[PDB]
């Protein structure tokens, strides 16, 4: 679910 | 201050920008990247402020921070009395179309034919179509669905880029951005119009603009939508007037998405350029208009009539819909 991809 | 650095994606979106910019006495500048994820990390960093997304790519910016400002409204049918600023935004329809003359292909005989998607993680183009694939076959497998595809942002060696086709030299093939020929709503329609793919996974409207003379383009003046047919989640196909009884989703509108401490600046300048260089513009098209781009969509799609305020100040979960949401959610499951 969590967690910007950069 | 109170200026407002754009991004720009790809060579083509920085030329426009940079004559948005020149006419709007540097209100409005330009910063530029090579893909939509690259903008998305120079306005996290700062270094630029604002640019319009496909509801795929906001939910990339939104899991990061980023936040919806305004919203492209395209011409509607009911709510006519309300000005486009004010009036709720309708949704695009997410379509999968194949030539009338390749007959007997249906959403039930997909396996293994050729693809043109929009680009990878867009909702149109891939997020829609390869959700529904996922569920249906039970299968994570969807780089080995179709036998060869152009979905841009791929891996350029694998067979998702197989069709893609690159720039006018033949460089850059499969990036996600407009100088790949295969690029986009237009690009992935022009992908089927050129029978490089079987099926195309686009928007309604893109049909319809790219056929019967809307465009005066080389590779689409010459299209005729009876040669075109819409594939129905049920088996069936259907003639293009028919979208409203054979799509795969109602997508969210794109959308223009900020950081969040520079959502309100954003909003009033964007407010203030399309007064000037809109639809109805008092300098378009004398000067300048923010949303033609000879069908290229360039900065936003070209049926834009004007950028729409958004009702309740929403999250970028709630600009979505729960509904999408969770579908993206379950597709990044596989990857
Ligand atoms: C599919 O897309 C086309 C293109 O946007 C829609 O046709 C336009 O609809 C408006 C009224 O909403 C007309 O004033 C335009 O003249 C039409 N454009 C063209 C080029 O014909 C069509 O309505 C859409 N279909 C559905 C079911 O939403
Ligand atoms: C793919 O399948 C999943 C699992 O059925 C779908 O996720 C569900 O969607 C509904 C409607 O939004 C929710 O009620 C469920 O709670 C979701 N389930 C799970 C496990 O997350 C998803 O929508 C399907 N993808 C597509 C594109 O239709
Ligand atoms: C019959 C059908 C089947 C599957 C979907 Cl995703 C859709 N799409 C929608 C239609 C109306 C309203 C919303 C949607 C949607 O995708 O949220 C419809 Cl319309
Ligand atoms: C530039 O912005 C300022 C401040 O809001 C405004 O006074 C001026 O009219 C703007 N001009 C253009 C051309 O965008
Ligand atoms: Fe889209
Ligand atoms: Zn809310």
């Amino acid at each position: 679910l969590e967690a910007c991809a950069f | 201050y109170t200026r407002v650095v754009w991004c720009a994606v790809g060579p083509e979106e920085q030329k426009k920008c940079q004559q948005w910019s020149q006419q709007s006495g540097q209100n409005v500048t330009c910063a530029t990247a090579s893909t939509t994820d690259d903008c998305i990390v120079l306005v996290l960093k700062g270094e630029a402020d604002a640019l319009n997304l496909d509801g795929g790519y906001i939910y990339t910016a939104g899991k990061c921070g980023l936040v919806p400002v305004l919203a492209e409204n395209r011409k509607s049918s009911k709510h006519s009395s309300l000005d486009c600023v004010l009036r709720p935004t309708e949704g695009y329809l997410a379509v999968a179309v194949v030539k009338k003359a390749n007959e007997g292909l249906t959403w039930n005989s997909l396996k293994d034919k050729k693809s043109c998607h929009t680009a990878v993680d867009r909702t149109a183009g891939w997020n829609i179509p390869m959700g529904l694939i996922v569920n249906q076959t039970g299968s994570c497998a969807f780089d080995e669905f179709f036998s060869q595809s152009c979905a841009p942002g791929a891996d350029p060696k694998s067979r998702l880029c197989a069709l893609c086709a690159g720039d006018d030299q033949g460089l850059d093939k499969c990036v996600p951005n407009s100088k790949e020929k295969y690029y986009g709503y237009t690009g992935a329609f022009r992908c089927l119009a050129e029978d490089v793919g079987d099926v195309a996974f686009v928007k309604n409207d893109t049909v319809w603009e790219n056929t019967n003379g809307e465009s005066t383009a080389d590779w689409a003046k010459n299209l005729k939508r009876e040669d075109f047919r819409l594939l129905c989640l049920d088996g069936t196909r259907k003639p293009v007037t028919e979208a409203q009884s054979c799509h795969l989703a109602v997508a969210p509108n794109h959308a223009v998405v900020s950081r969040s401490d520079r959502a309100a600046h954003v909003e009033q300048v964007l407010l203030h350029q399309q007064a000037l260089f809109g639809k109805n513009g008092k300098n378009c098209p004398d000067k300048f208009c923010l949303f033609k781009s000879e069908t290229k969509n360039l900065l936003f799609n070209d049926n834009t009539e004007c950028l729409a305020k958004l009702g309740g100040r929403p999250t970028y979960e709630e600009y979505l819909g729960t509904e999408y949401v969770t579908a993206i959610a379950n597709l990044k499951k596989c990857s």
